[PDB]
């Protein structure tokens, strides 16, 4: 949201990773700095509070520091239970909210990266004839489970009408995503082509279809 | 030492839910409380504040004029009244307990309430073949667009194809319907000999539908 962080960082058992999170004089430059912890399919836990200072049962390992309108959460001696969405948050004192990150995904890489494969469908003739389009976005064989989806009409992003799941596990422990695209027949005619970009790892996949 | 939410479940738009969260500490009404909450797939946004005697209340303005927090510290139970609930309010709920070092932190959080706001009723969905373009391989499919609730079934030839084949998890919409979609990896040089049919299962709503699909 308000906080910017990375949307993914990984390494292998036993290595280290670093989270940013960078703000603004509002928030991070005037207010102390807090880190969450959120195992799947589990409430947020409190890692560290007032910048650097670990609640109890957390071990040294975790580490956070914070520097102008900028803050760092540190974690060495990676285990395959720290896998986990990480959050940084503090107060904002224009809107008088408490505000957090987006949330980084730590992979702890149990087997290689791999790039999404992409396949993008166009709306069907039997769907155009029933006065409804819809673009499939299918995103399968990715490592770690972590994408960012973004629609294009032409060179304009599309924002409205996008449904995209979360990432899930396959049987060959990568993951597979899929995202649709709602329009007006007359918006997929009226276009010279739409695009399904898929960014992992900060590498974008495109696909590109067109109405001829 | 806990926090535990209640109150949560299915709510029409435009409907009203109250969340409860009970709290076990003594120095429940020495603090400030919050609620947290978090749309499926998306990051924490906080909600509100109250102070210890509820002298003080904050709010996103997301929710400002929908939500009132309040509290009974007699009961020690922190509450959440949600009025003229939108889909965008689908989330699960935390509360959790707001403390200050040297600074604000949340130290203490329930296990979370889910709300769910939709008028999804069951509904079989529409399936469109996913034609395949004109490595040598080709990728066709199938689109089961709009049902309620899950599970569907997907086979390719009645189960006599499966290697090239994945079925998609399906996306829950803001309408609160599923679509997934089912792909098949083929030849090329297959296209024009081989039958695809896909083969999809609705169970609840009574919608069975084999649909082949064809180059072009
Ligand atoms: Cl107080
Ligand atoms: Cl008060
Ligand atoms: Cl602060």
């Amino acid at each position: 949201s308000v906080l910017t962080q990375p949307p993914s960082v990984s390494a292998a058992p036993g290595q280290k990773v670093a989270v940013s999170c960078s703000g603004s004089s509002s928030n991070i430059g005037s207010h102390y700095v807090s880190w969450y912890q959120q195992l799947p399919g589990t409430a947020p836990k409190l890692l560290i509070y007032d910048n650097s200072e670990r609640t109890s049962g957390i071990p040294d390992r975790f580490s956070g520091s914070k520097s102008g309108t900028s803050a760092t959460l540190g974690i060495t001696g990676l285990q395959t239970g720290d896998e986990a969405d990480y959050y940084c948050g503090t107060w904002d004192e224009l809107t008088s909210n408490l505000v957090f990150g987006g949330g980084t995904r730590l992979t702890v890489l149990g087997q290689p990266k791999a790039a999404p494969s992409v396949t993008l469908f166009p709306p069907s003739s039997e769907e155009l004839q029933a006065n409804k389009a819809t673009l499939v976005c299918l995103i399968s064989d990715f490592y770690p489970g972590a994408v960012t989806v973004a629609w294009k009409a032409d060179s304009s992003p599309v924002k409205a009408g996008v449904e995209t799941t979360t990432p899930s596990k396959q049987s060959n422990n990568k993951y597979a995503a899929s995202s649709y695209l709602s329009l007006t027949p007359e918006q997929w005619k009226s276009h010279r082509s739409y695009s399904c970009q898929v960014t992992h790892e900060g590498s974008t996949v495109e696909k590109t279809v067109a109405p001829t | 030492v806990q926090l535990l939410e209640s109150g949560g479940g299915l709510v029409r738009p435009g409907g009203s839910l109250r969340l409860s969260c009970a709290a076990s500490e003594f120095t429940f009404r020495y603090d400030y409380h919050v609620w947290v909450r978090q749309a499926p797939g998306k990051g924490l946004e906080w909600v509100s504040a109250i102070s210890g005697s509820g002298g003080s209340t904050y709010y996103a303005d997301s929710v400002k004029s929908r939500f009132t927090i309040s509290r009974d510290n007699s009961k020690n139970t922190l509450y959440l009244q949600m009025n003229s609930l939108r889909a965008e309010d689908t989330a699960v709920y935390y509360c959790a307990r707001l403390r200050a070092d040297l600074g604000l932190y949340m130290d203490l959080w329930g296990r979370g309430t889910l709300v769910t706001v939709s008028s999804a009723s069951t509904k079989g969905p529409s399936v469109f073949p996913l034609a395949p373009s004109s490595g040598g391989t080709a990728a066709l499919g199938c689109l089961v667009k709009d049902y309620f609730p899950e599970p569907v079934t997907v086979s390719w030839n009645s189960g006599a194809l499966t290697s090239g084949v994945h079925t998609f998890p399906a996306v829950l919409q803001s309408s609160g319907l599923y679509s997934l979609s089912s792909v098949v990896t083929v030849p090329s040089s297959s296209l024009g000999t081989q039958t695809y049919i896909c083969n999809v299962n609705h169970k609840p709503s009574n919608t069975k539908v084999d649909k082949r699909v064809e180059p072009k």
